[PDB]
């Protein structure tokens, strides 16, 4: 019970931090964006061959 | 609130494609 | 009120190794309090953000402008 | 000709589902394995998928790729090469890297 | 559900148990669509809870039982192992109602030969009425002109060409 | 123990695992608990010489995880 006590800290303190990546929010690619306006994404095109 | 903005894709950076366009609108070049 | 947050969480994280090494099966409780220190954390950082998108933007129709005045000029 | 079965909400989800599926490679080369492109009324969809480049409806889709995906499409020769692999693993690779 | 066209594992049941064993292997098999949960071997997992076992326990206790049963036909340690869906309604006498195959952390349908040869034959004819209806609309024909499909001094204007670009290329 | 005897297995073997296992397990726990004994106590005097202004703070935790 004791062992079970540590993992099962281990696999809280994760699930928290997955928590985490699902609560902080990023600055807008507003490039993407723009380009989504025009309805093309510029950057695929011009860049692949 | 919510101004129209204009902004033209500016950050981002051929005629073998034209004559092939014109080759299809105009059949023959020679015409 | 941020820097306070974080110290705070680095105290409580501190108080949980020892409720490991004194009481293991204690720790949900205090694992409760670091969950809602860092989710506060980035609640409040989120609060910072839409300035910053806002701030950018504007950089960026900065930089159209002197793409502009400068076509202009350069015409 | 069965009667036709739709809903109106629903397809409005479909149809963004489905313009999102687009954005991926593999799906359009498992679709010209499939010789859907044989077919005139899927070409007409296409065009019905047109509709989702529209701001208050763009607004909602997830994956541009699609887009760009779309009009890659309206190439024939292009249909015919996503049937090939090779092309297929050149567009995944050249996504990736733009990722 | 089609059961034999599809390819099925999961590897995260194989990393959480482990590595690829015996016994493993027929609880992989217990996780796949393949495995009936009526199973011979799934009432005994049910009477047992949480004890040790034997395996040669396991084949003398399926073969007292009576029903469908999932046993391991053939065994290979490092990657493959051979499972059977066989029905012994007695002990010593058995009929294999379907074979199972497993390969690479993988599970497999092994169908019947004649399905597979079946669909093979199916192919072949698809391709054939595909490529027939195809030509036969296509050729055209005249009773004095034949069959068709939609001079000299030309030739010779060629020939001019052909003769200067090979002296333009020797050049 | 009833498997063991079923199988033929000798019952005095399942005494010794047990046996056996409670030393091991015994050491194991509580070297886990020494392991993070230590890393706390590493920690705490890392805080305290980075952010000194807390130490009573921290010596205020120690404290009350003990027994009166």
């Amino acid at each position: 019970g004791q062992k079970f006590c540590f993992q099962n800290l281990v696999h809280v303190l994760q699930d928290i931090r997955y928590q985490l990546s699902f609560a902080r929010l990023r600055n807008s690619d507003l490039v993407t964006a723009l380009d989504i306006l025009s309805t093309g994404t510029s950057l695929r095109l011009a860049n692949a061959p | 609130s919510l101004d129209p903005e204009i902004i033209g894709g500016q950050n981002n950076f051929n005629l073998q494609q034209i004559f092939q366009k014109i080759i299809q609108e105009r059949g023959p070049f020679r015409d | 009120e941020l820097r306070f947050l974080s110290r705070s969480l680095m105290l409580n994280f501190l108080e949980l190794l020892g409720i490991m090494a004194k009481a293991p099966e204690q720790f949900p409780s205090k694992v409760e309090n670091i969950r809602v220190l860092l989710l506060n954390l980035h609640h409040l950082i989120n609060d910072y953000r839409p300035h910053q998108s806002r701030e950018s933007l504007i950089m960026l129709l900065e930089k159209q402008l002197k793409h502009e005045e400068s076509q202009v000029e350069l015409l | 000709l069965l009667s036709k079965v739709p809903d109106d909400k629903s397809r409005f989800e479909i149809e963004l589902e489905f313009v999102q599926m687009l954005s991926n490679p593999w799906y359009l080369n498992f679709l010209a394995q499939h010789k859907y492109f044989e077919d005139e009324a899927f070409l007409q969809y296409l065009e019905y998928m047109e509709y989702w480049r529209e701001p208050e409806y763009v607004k909602f889709i997830i994956y541009p790729t699609c887009l760009h995906m779309l009009t890659l499409l309206k190439n024939p020769q292009f249909r015919n090469d996503i049937s090939r692999a090779d092309l297929s693993k050149q567009v995944n690779d050249e996504i990736y890297y733009e990722w | 559900v089609d059961l034999t066209s599809i390819q099925w594992r999961m590897p995260e049941w194989v990393q959480s148990m482990g590595g690829l064993r015996t016994e493993n292997v027929l609880e992989y098999f217990s996780q796949s669509p393949f495995y009936s949960h009526k199973s011979n071997n799934e009432m005994l997992k049910m009477q047992s809870q949480f004890n040790a076992l034997d395996l040669g326990d396991l084949n003398s206790q399926l073969k007292r039982l009576t029903g469908i049963q999932f046993v391991i036909i053939h065994e290979r340690p490092p990657f493959l192992w051979v499972i059977q869906k066989q029905n012994r309604l007695n002990e010593n006498e058995v009929k294999p109602l379907t074979v199972y195959f497993v390969c690479n952390e993988n599970i497999y349908m092994a169908p019947n030969a004649y399905t597979l040869l079946a669909t093979r034959m199916l192919n072949a004819t698809y391709c054939f009425q595909k490529a027939l209806t195809k030509i036969e609309k296509f050729p055209q024909y005249n009773p004095q002109e034949g069959y068709t499909y939609p001079s000299p001094e030309d030739f010779s204007v060629v020939r001019a060409f052909m003769q200067s670009l090979h002296s333009s290329k020797e050049a | 123990v009833l498997e063991y005897i079923e199988q033929g297995r000798n019952p005095d073997v399942y005494a010794r695992q047990f046996s056996e296992l409670v030393q091991k397990d015994n050491q194991y726990v509580n070297g886990k608990l020494y392991a993070i004994e230590g890393f706390q106590k590493a920690f705490a005097e890392e805080i305290k010489q980075a952010y000194p202004e807390v130490s009573s703070v921290v010596d205020k935790i120690l404290n009350e995880g003990k027994v009166e």
